[PDB]
């Protein structure tokens, strides 16, 4: 047993999922600063 | 050593698997209301856009 | 056990009330932003 | 005649090893629940100036 208290491949697991998650969201988030830059350019 | 892969919209509900509901549900609807005030306030303070607008 | 500590069904049914709630709710959602388009368009 | 020194971890190699540290049944959703706090405030600083908020009368 570790910290967290998880297994290794629950860590692993559910990693994956959350990395998956996250890009999705960084790429949903990436495109919109397009759009806004297109809408409102700045700096 | 081992590795996996994930698959959603259909992997989703392995959510709760991680996130227990008798917890944690209420505190994320809690979470929208916070949101869902915030909104409202940044256009119900834009005078045009509220139903009292004086 | 999960990490969670639910079970397979309870993740599966619990995440179906999920869901059908949120829907109704951001389709609710969806539709207010129709009306407040009309009664004070933005964009 | 005796040490424990740990390995240097490269990352992202290693990365998973967090959840062995953070519980996410615990912390992912305080973690989601203060990336939006982020995403609120941000959206407050530049929603204020006008020029891209998209009411505007
Ligand atoms: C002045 C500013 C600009 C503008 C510029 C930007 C920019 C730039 C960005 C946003 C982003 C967002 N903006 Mg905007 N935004 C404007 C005006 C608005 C208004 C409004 C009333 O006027 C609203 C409601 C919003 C709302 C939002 C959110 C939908 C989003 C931040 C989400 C979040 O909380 O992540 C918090 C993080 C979390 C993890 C919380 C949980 C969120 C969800 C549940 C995560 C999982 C989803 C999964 C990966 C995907 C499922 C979706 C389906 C596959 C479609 N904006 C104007 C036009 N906005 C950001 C974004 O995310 O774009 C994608 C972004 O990058
Ligand atoms: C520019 C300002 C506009 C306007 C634009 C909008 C827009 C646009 C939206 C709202 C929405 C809402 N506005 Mg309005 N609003 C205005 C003025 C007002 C005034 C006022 C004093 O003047 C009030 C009291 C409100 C109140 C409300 C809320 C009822 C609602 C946000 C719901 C929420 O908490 O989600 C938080 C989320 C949660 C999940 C928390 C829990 C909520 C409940 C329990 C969900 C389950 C119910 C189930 C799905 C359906 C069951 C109910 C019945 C079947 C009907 N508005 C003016 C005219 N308002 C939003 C909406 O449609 O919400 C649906 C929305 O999109
Ligand atoms: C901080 C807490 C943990 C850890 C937990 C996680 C978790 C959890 C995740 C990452 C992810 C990332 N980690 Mg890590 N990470 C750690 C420490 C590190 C260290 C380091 C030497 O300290 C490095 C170099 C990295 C590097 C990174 C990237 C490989 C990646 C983020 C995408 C990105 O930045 O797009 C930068 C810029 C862009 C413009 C990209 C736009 C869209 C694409 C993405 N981490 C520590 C130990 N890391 C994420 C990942 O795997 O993403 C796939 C992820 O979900
Ligand atoms: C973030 C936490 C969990 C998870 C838990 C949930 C939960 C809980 C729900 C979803 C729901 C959905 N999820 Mg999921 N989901 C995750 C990760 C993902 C990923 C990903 C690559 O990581 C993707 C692509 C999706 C995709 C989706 C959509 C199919 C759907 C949301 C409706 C929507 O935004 O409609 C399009 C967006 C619009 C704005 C359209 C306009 C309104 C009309 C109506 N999820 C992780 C695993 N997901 C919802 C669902 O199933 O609804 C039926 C839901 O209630
Ligand atoms: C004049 C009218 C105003 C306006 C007035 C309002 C008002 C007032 C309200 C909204 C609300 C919303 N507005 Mg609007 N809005 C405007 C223009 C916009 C713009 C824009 C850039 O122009 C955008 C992107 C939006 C978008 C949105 C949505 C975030 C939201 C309605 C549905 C929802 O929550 O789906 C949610 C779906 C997702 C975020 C996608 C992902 C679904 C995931 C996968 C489901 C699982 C989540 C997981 C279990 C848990 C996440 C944990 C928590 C992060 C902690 N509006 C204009 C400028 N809008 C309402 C709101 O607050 O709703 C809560 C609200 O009350
Ligand atoms: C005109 C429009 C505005 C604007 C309006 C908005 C609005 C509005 C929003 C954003 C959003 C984002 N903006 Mg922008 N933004 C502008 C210009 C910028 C500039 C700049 C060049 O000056 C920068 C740096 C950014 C950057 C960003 C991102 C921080 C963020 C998207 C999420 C992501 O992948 O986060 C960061 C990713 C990482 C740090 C990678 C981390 C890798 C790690 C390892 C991941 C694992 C973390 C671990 C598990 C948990 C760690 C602990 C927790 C952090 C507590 N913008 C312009 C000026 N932007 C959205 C936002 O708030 O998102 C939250 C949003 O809603
Ligand atoms: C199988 C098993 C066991 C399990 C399964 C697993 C699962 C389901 C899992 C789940 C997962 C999930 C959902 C995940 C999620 C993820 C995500 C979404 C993530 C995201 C993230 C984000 C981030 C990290 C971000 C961050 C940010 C930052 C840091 C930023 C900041 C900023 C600033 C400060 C700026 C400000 C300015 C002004 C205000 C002006
Ligand atoms: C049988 C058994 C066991 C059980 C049964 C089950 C049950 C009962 C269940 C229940 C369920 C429920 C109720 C559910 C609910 C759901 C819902 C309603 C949901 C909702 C959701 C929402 C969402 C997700 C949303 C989100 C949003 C967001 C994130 C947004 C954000 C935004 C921003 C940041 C913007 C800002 C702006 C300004 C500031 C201007
Ligand atoms: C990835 C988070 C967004 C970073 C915004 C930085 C400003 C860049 C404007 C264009 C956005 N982008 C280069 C990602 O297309
Ligand atoms: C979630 C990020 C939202 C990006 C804003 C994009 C707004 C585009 C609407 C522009 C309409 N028009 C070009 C006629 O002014
Ligand atoms: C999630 C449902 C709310 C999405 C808001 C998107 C705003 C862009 C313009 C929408 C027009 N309406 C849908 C108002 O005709």
């Amino acid at each position: 047993n570790s910290i967290s208290g998880l297994t290794e491949e629950q860590a692993k697991e559910f990693h994956e999922q959350f990395k998956v998650v996250f890009t999705t969201f960084v790429v949903l988030a990436a495109a919109a600063h397009f759009l806004v830059f297109l809408w409102r350019p700045w700096f | 050593y081992r590795p996996s892969r994930p698959s959603n919209p259909r992997d989703d509900w392995k959510l709760w698997l991680v996130v227990n509901p008798g917890t944690w549900l209420i505190p994320l609807l809690i979470t929208f209301l916070a949101t869902a005030l915030i909104v409202h306030s940044f256009v119900f303070t834009h005078e045009a856009y509220n139903p009292l607008t004086y």
